């Protein structure tokens, strides 16, 4: 069978280089033309560019937004595709896809988080949510990176629970709000794995 | 709940072991309390006390 | 010029019913070879997408034959015989006639069909300890509304609110919205939805 | 606490006569489990 598994995720700030490799196995690599797509978080995807097969030879197309920045190379003996980041900026914060064809993206890898953020790993500012008189919640402000899971009653309450997605503010930090909707003084906990900042909160109106 | 159960069995187990006596079910059901209460009545052949 | 390709967006599908998605093309995608040049893709929420139909009608392998499609020279129709619980995601009507391949289309986020619910507008003033921490975030929480066709207004105007919608759950088949109004210190001294669930605007402030 | 919690598969509490009560949530649950006889004869008759 076939697998275009990727590798090279990481956390970077704009202005440097990153590595993306696509492992090819189960087929002749020189027959298909490698392409690369980028998926912005929460919205639609966008073709980064592609390289043509060696037997064809051809050239390399990239998107109009990545001219002079990204290059793609290919090889048969080692059968690993290359997408190169150079001079990264904010819009590159997205999960990239390795696609198996110039015009027919007939196969798709799992995707690697290529994050170009202006923040570094820090601890979160958990803020509660006072009900009017209802639903009770607790904001998770200023955390980086995403790695966060939020449970209610320390993983005891599961009905009506939310983890709001990552929120993109201009500072490079993220925001999450977990809420439960049930009339009644609850426990919500946020665990940031990279920072080991274990926050427990008590909320009252 | 776990603390309660552990405390109940730890603070005072007593000296009551398990034994079987040959008594009829309804006959042995009359033994209530007084540290002689049945633990599991099982017909008229033999009953857990 | 660039082919204008806009499939009809927002096609909810409930398990066990026949649906059908169309698509648009500015000029004909039917080439001289007698074959159409549009591809059909479904985007997994959470992992990688897969191929549904190429040539406009020719189905790909691996996927079940339920994904049927056809079309005219311009009009196209990925005509899906039925949907199930796993048949939820974002359909992309990507035409393949003039590379470069940058635009896949806005994409058709599709979901489980259900009757229109009542959007639960929950106004939430920010915590006071946040106000002494240097920030302020009032959230007009919206829960259990469907479909997603509402935006939270901010009066007394808007512009500092962000958009943080999730995907669909299983047993409830509803949605919730998060309007986070990032605020500053001195300007702390009302939120609205225009969802189909109701008609008149419902006003509640902090 | 006075807030909702979820559950799991229902068991059959057999202390009172046979296995008829799903579970006793009273404060004397441990008391009746340790003092009140299971009355297993009826319980095992209904089991069989």
């Amino acid at each position: 069978e076939v697998q275009l598994v990727q590798s090279g995720g990481g956390l970077v700030q704009p202005g440097r280089s990153l590595r993306l490799s696509c492992t090819a196995s189960g087929f002749t690599f020189g027959d298909y033309a490698m392409s690369w797509v980028r998926q912005a978080p929460g919205k639609g995807l966008e073709w980064v560019g592609f390289i043509r097969s060696k037997a064809y030879g051809g050239t390399t197309e990239y998107a109009a937004s990545v001219k002079g920045r990204f290059t793609i190379s290919r090889d048969d003996s080692k059968s690993i595709a290359y997408l190169q980041m150079n001079s990264l900026k904010t819009e590159d914060t997205a999960v990239y896809y390795c696609t198996r064809g110039g015009t027919l993206f007939d196969y798709w890898g799992q995707g690697t988080l290529v994050t170009v953020s202006s923040a570094s790993t820090k601890g979160p500012s958990v803020f509660p949510l006072a009900p009017s008189s209802a639903a009770l919640g607790c904001l998770v402000k200023d955390y980086f990176p995403e790695p966060v899971t939020v449970s209610w009653n320390s993983g005891a309450l599961t009905s009506g629970v939310h983890t709001f997605p990552a929120v993109l503010q201009s500072s490079g930090l993220y925001s999450l709000s977990s809420v439960v909707t049930v009339p009644s003084t609850y426990i919500c906990n946020v665990n940031h794995k990279p920072s080991n900042t274990k926050v427990d909160k008590k909320v009252e109106p | 709940v776990v603390a309660l159960r552990s405390r109940v069995i730890a603070t005072m187990p007593g000296n009551k072991g398990m034994a079987s006596i040959a008594a009829p079910a309804g006959e042995v059901r009359a033994r209530i309390g007084d540290r002689v209460e049945i633990a599991a009545v099982n017909g008229p052949r033999s009953v857990v006390v | 010029d660039v082919v204008m390709t806009q499939s009809p967006l927002s096609l909810p599908v409930t398990p066990g019913e026949p649906a059908s998605i169309s698509c648009r093309s500015s000029q004909s995608l039917l080439h001289s070879n007698g074959y159409n040049y549009l591809d059909w893709y479904l985007q997994k929420p959470g992992q990688s997408p897969q191929l549904l139909i190429y040539l406009g009608s020719n189905r790909a392998s691996g996927v079940p034959d339920r994904f049927s499609g056809s079309g005219s020279g311009t009009d196209f129709t990925l005509k899906i015989s039925r949907v199930e619980a796993e048949d939820v995601g974002v359909y992309y009507c990507m035409q393949s006639l003039q590379t470069p391949r940058l635009t896949f289309g806005p994409g058709t986020k599709v979901d489980i069909k259900r009757t229109v619910a009542a959007p639960s507008v929950f106004i939430f003033p920010p915590s006071d300890e946040q106000l002494k921490s240097g920030t302020a975030s009032v959230v007009c929480l919206l829960n259990n509304f469907y479909p997603r066709g509402a935006k939270v207004q901010w009066k007394v105007q808007s512009g500092n609110s962000q958009e943080s919608v999730t995907e669909q759950d299983s047993k409830d088949s509803t949605y919730s919205l998060s309007s986070t109004l990032t605020l500053s210190k001195a300007d702390y001294e009302a939120c609205e939805v225009t969802h189909q669930g109701l008609s008149s605007p419902v006003t509640k402030s902090f | 606490d006075f807030h909702p919690l979820p559950g799991f598969v229902p068991f059959f509490s057999t202390v009172t006569g046979r296995w008829t009560q799903p579970d006793e949530l009273d404060a004397g649950y441990w008391y009746r489990n340790l003092r009140r006889t299971v009355r297993f004869a009826d319980a095992v008759r209904a089991l069989a």
